[PDB]
């Protein structure tokens, strides 16, 4: 399915305090009013989605049916894939090239081949309640931002806070989710039958490089934001750096039609030289 | 974070994930101690023309 | 370009593509470019949002309409070779004119702004020459000039003339302009309204003005008391007292009306003058941009300092903006070429700032000369120059 | 061009000429009055007599030389265009 | 319109903003001169026939 | 090698804008004079000599 993402997905980008000021930042954000893919957490188990640049993963659920993620360049043990697994007690983050099944196991706590782990980490868990997450991996570190909000995507505005900055430098290209279920059977391979689970749903969105005008309140928290390239009025706001623009005419930007084709033109022919007179000689 | 100045007890509420404070025009105005987590204000020591 | 009637009126917007024809981008074609989002109407109005080539735009009231400007109403005065039109009544009005006189005096510290008390950077900046001597000299010249402008405008009268205690001047009511002894600042009510209506480092300092606000207000009170009690005479020599109704009869004769016209309508004239002074204060308060010039001088100065301070964070191509990192994580041979860039960039920024200030200071000086001329000719006398 | 532009002027030539014609018609039919308030019409010979008094010559000097004064004014206006065109 | 060059020009600061602001001030000023000079009269007076 | 072109073209554009500011100031002075002449000579009669 599809559904427009309202003014959501914005996050604190630099952990620097600012009070009663407007700030413009160029970073990887989720464009406002952009459509996001929608999936359900009932059964089939889940196909792989590429990790182009960053994922905004939202989920409204009440049974812990989604419990972790998996990142990496491949599910086989040929490369140092990544594992992130939550639980009722703690988080387990691992980087060990653990071979996965043809499909990720349905929680019977683990199903994978041998490991040669290089990084490991554990900490407190991430837990009608709308959980939001942004996953980013750019500078040799893999970073997570998150937020849990009261309550479909709501129209209310709310920013994500930086949760974890991991140092792992694996080249991530694909990602999947991990599910669980009460008194559910587990096998290396299954059909689209799945196993029963609670009613739940989760959305996925892709981040893109945008310039955002963020508004900080008197207490240093972001209360509003403007997508600088959504419509002409928003672009005018970004140029005046003010949420209220007065009557008048403003020169916001420039446009230039891009080239539609590329051509190369050399000198008609390509006159050769004696090769067919050095290789077909009668007598050498 | 390297700098010079007089440190004074702060009155602004840093949110828990923040480490720096800034005024308008990127002037580093405050810092939280990495040991006691106290907010400190930074003011450049007195200078002027004669 | 974006045409907007205001965020607080509505979010609708119209777009003007300037150097293009819509064939290669509602739609409308204009000599200024292709206009999208506004409908062309045949009616002409006094235009408020100027688009160009005689075209304007405005909020209909529920849509944005584009139209050609109207240059006013047509009045075909009845000419004839033997007819004359003569006035039978009059009305005296009061008009307020605002003029900026001076700007903030600024002083700059070369080495501090350039490289914040770093030994390695000063050793290298010393090789660049005498650029700061020139910069400092230019700014100090601007500051002394600002003080001179205030002097030429206000300090024209030599003696502080006091107002008599019995404030009866033949029906005229000057309470709105004479100083109020109640308030401690001793400013008149119009002056108070003006002071409340307009409102608003790294080696950059603002110097204070020489004449404080109080001394200028005292000079203004001197000119008012002088002109109310002595007319033209106080500007030509010794102040000679003259009753205020006769002073106004003199002035009426000056514009070609016999003085009996004033003595028979003293009551009516005083009433009209009082009413106009009463409406002056309300007009200054209700107009949203009546004080545009003074507010604009203040905002330009503040913005200039802001950009000068903010540009220290830019890298200009060096691997980092803070000097410490450059000197920490690199050997001296590479730190030299990495510090050259920061120095040159910050020096160019400061040079641009000083040139902008020189041009603005020339403009303000022209304006101050005009203000002084107006003082002499309109306050200290009566001018026959039209408008 | 390479990024430059020459935005067009808000008052077109026609509207400026219209303003100029307004000023000429006003000054010919009403003299000074239109600049101080309501335009009051006055015959053109009397307006020029007013101006003669303004430079200290009594107005009878104008009423006795109206023909000569008009001829001199017409000749001067006629030579103005030729002078502007011949001057390089 | 070179990507590598814009990435490098972005580090220089707000020089372009300053330049654009200055020229816009000049343009609006030119328009104001004509208004102040010519638009002195309020009513368009017509010439008698 | 691209730094040189950038700095040179930026300096050229900066020079152009400064020259234009100076000329605009000059023309503004002339326009003020023209407005004064309109008011004083056309809309009235001036005793100012020459
Ligand atoms: C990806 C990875 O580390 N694979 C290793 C492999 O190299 C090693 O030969 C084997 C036995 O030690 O264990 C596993
Ligand atoms: C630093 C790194 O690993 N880069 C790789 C790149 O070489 C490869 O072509 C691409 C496709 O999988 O994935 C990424
Ligand atoms: C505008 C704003 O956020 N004000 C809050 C105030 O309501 C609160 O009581 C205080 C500490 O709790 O922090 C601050
Ligand atoms: C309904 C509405 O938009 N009303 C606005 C008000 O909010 C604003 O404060 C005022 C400005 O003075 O203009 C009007
Ligand atoms: C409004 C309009 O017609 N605009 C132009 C027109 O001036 C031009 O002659 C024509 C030829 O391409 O293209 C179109
Ligand atoms: C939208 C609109 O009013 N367009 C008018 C048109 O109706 C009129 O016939 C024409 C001639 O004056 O001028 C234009
Ligand atoms: C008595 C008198 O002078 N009447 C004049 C007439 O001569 C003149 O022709 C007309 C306009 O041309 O105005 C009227
Ligand atoms: C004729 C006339 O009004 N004379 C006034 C008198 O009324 C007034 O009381 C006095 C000062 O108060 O000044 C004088
Ligand atoms: C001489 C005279 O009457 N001046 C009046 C004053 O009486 C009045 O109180 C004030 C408004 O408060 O306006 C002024």
């Amino acid at each position: 399915a599809y559904t427009n993402s309202f003014t959501r997905g914005v996050y604190y980008p630099d952990k620097v305090f600012r009070s009663s000021v407007l700030h413009s930042t160029q970073d990887l954000f989720l464009p406002f009013f952009s459509n996001v893919t929608w999936f359900h957490a009932i059964h089939v188990d889940n196909p792989v989605l590429p990790f182009n640049d960053g994922v905004y993963f939202a989920s409204t659920e009440k049974s812990n049916i989604i419990r972790g993620w998996i990142f990496g360049t491949t599910l086989d043990s040929k490369t140092q894939s990544l594992l992130i697994v939550n639980n009722a007690t703690n988080v387990v983050i691992k980087v060990c090239e653990f071979q996965f099944c043809n499909d990720p196991f349905l929680d019977f706590r683990v199903y994978s081949s041998a490991n040669n782990c290089t990084f490991e980490y554990v900490s407190q868990p991430f837990l009608k309640n709308l959980r939001e997450f942004v996953f980013k991996n750019i500078d040799g570190y893999f970073k997570i931002y998150s937020k849990h909000t009261p309550i479909d995507l709501p129209q209310g505005f709310s920013a994500l806070e930086p949760l974890v900055d991991l140092p792992i430098g694996i080249n991530i290209t694909r990602f999947q989710t991990l599910l669980a279920l009460h008194r559910s059977y587990l096998t290396p391979g299954d059909s689209s039958s799945g196993w029963t689970a609670g009613a739940a749903a989760y959305y996925v969105g892709y981040l893109q490089p945008r310039t955002f005008l963020l508004k900080y309140n008197e207490n240093g928290t972001i209360t509003d934001a403007v997508d600088c390239a959504l419509d002409p009025l928003s672009e005018t706001k970004c140029t005046l750096k003010s949420f209220t623009v007065e009557k008048g005419i403003y020169q916001t930007s420039n446009f230039r039609v891009q080239p539609t084709e590329s051509i190369v033109r050399f000198p008609n022919i390509t006159n050769l030289c004696p090769f067919d007179e050095v290789f077909n000689a009668t007598r050498f | 974070l390297t700098g010079t100045g007089v440190l004074t007890e702060s009155n602004k509420k840093f949110l828990p994930f923040q480490q720096f404070g800034r005024d308008i025009a990127d002037t580093t105005d405050a810092v939280r101690d990495p040991q006691t987590l106290e907010i400190l204000d930074i003011t450049p020591c007195s200078f002027g023309g004669v | 370009s974006v045409i907007t009637p205001g965020t607080n009126t509505s979010n609708q917007v119209a777009v003007l593509y300037q150097g293009v024809n819509c064939t290669e981008v509602n739609v409308f074609q204009t000599r200024a470019g292709c206009l999208i989002g506004a409908e062309y109407v045949n009616s002409s109005y006094e235009c408020d949002i100027p688009i160009g080539a005689g075209i304007c735009a405005s909020y209909q009231t529920q849509s944005i309409i584009a139209y050609t400007m109207s240059l006013g109403a047509e009045n075909s005065v009845a000419y004839s070779n033997n007819s004359i039109a003569i006035p039978t009544n009059f009305t005296i009005s009061v008009t307020t004119e605002i003029l900026p006189v001076s700007m903030t005096k600024t002083s700059v510290d070369c080495t501090m702004y350039i490289c914040g008390d770093s030994t390695e950077c000063s050793n290298l900046l010393l090789q660049y020459g005498s650029f700061c001597t020139q910069l400092k000299r230019a700014l100090t010249g601007i500051a002394v000039e600002q003080d001179k402008n205030t002097q030429e405008v206000f300090a024209q009268v030599k003696q502080i003339y006091k107002t008599p205690p019995i404030k009866y001047f033949g029906g005229f009511n000057f309470s709105q302009i004479l100083p109020d002894p109640s308030k401690p600042s001793k400013r008149s009510p119009i002056e108070d309204l003006l002071f409340n209506k307009v409102t608003l480092f790294n080696g950059l300092t603002v110097l204070p003005p020489l004449l404080t606000d109080e001394m200028i207000a005292q000079y203004t009170s001197a000119l008012l008391a002088g002109t109310i009690t002595s007319g033209w005479t106080f500007g030509a020599g010794p102040a000679l007292q003259i009753p205020f109704p006769m002073q106004m009869a003199y002035r009426f004769n000056g514009i070609g009306v016999t003085q009996n016209v004033l003595y028979e309508n003293q009551k009516l004239i005083a009433n009209q003058f009082n009413s106009a002074i009463g409406k002056i204060q309300d007009s200054l308060s209700s107009t949203p941009s009546a004080l545009g010039k003074l507010q604009d001088v203040v905002n330009h100065n503040a913005q200039a300092l802001n950009t000068l301070v903010k540009q220290l964070s830019s890298k200009f191509g060096a691997i980092s903006s803070v000097l410490n990192d450059i000197l920490s994580r690199l050997d001296p041979p590479e730190a030299e070429v990495q510090i050259d860039r920061l120095i040159t960039g910050r020096l160019q920024s400061l040079q641009t700032y000083v040139t902008q200030q020189l041009i603005r200071a020339a403009e303000i000086r022209a304006s101050a000369n005009l203000a002084a001329t107006k003082m002499s000719e309109c306050v200290l006398g009566q001018s026959k120059r039209v408008d």
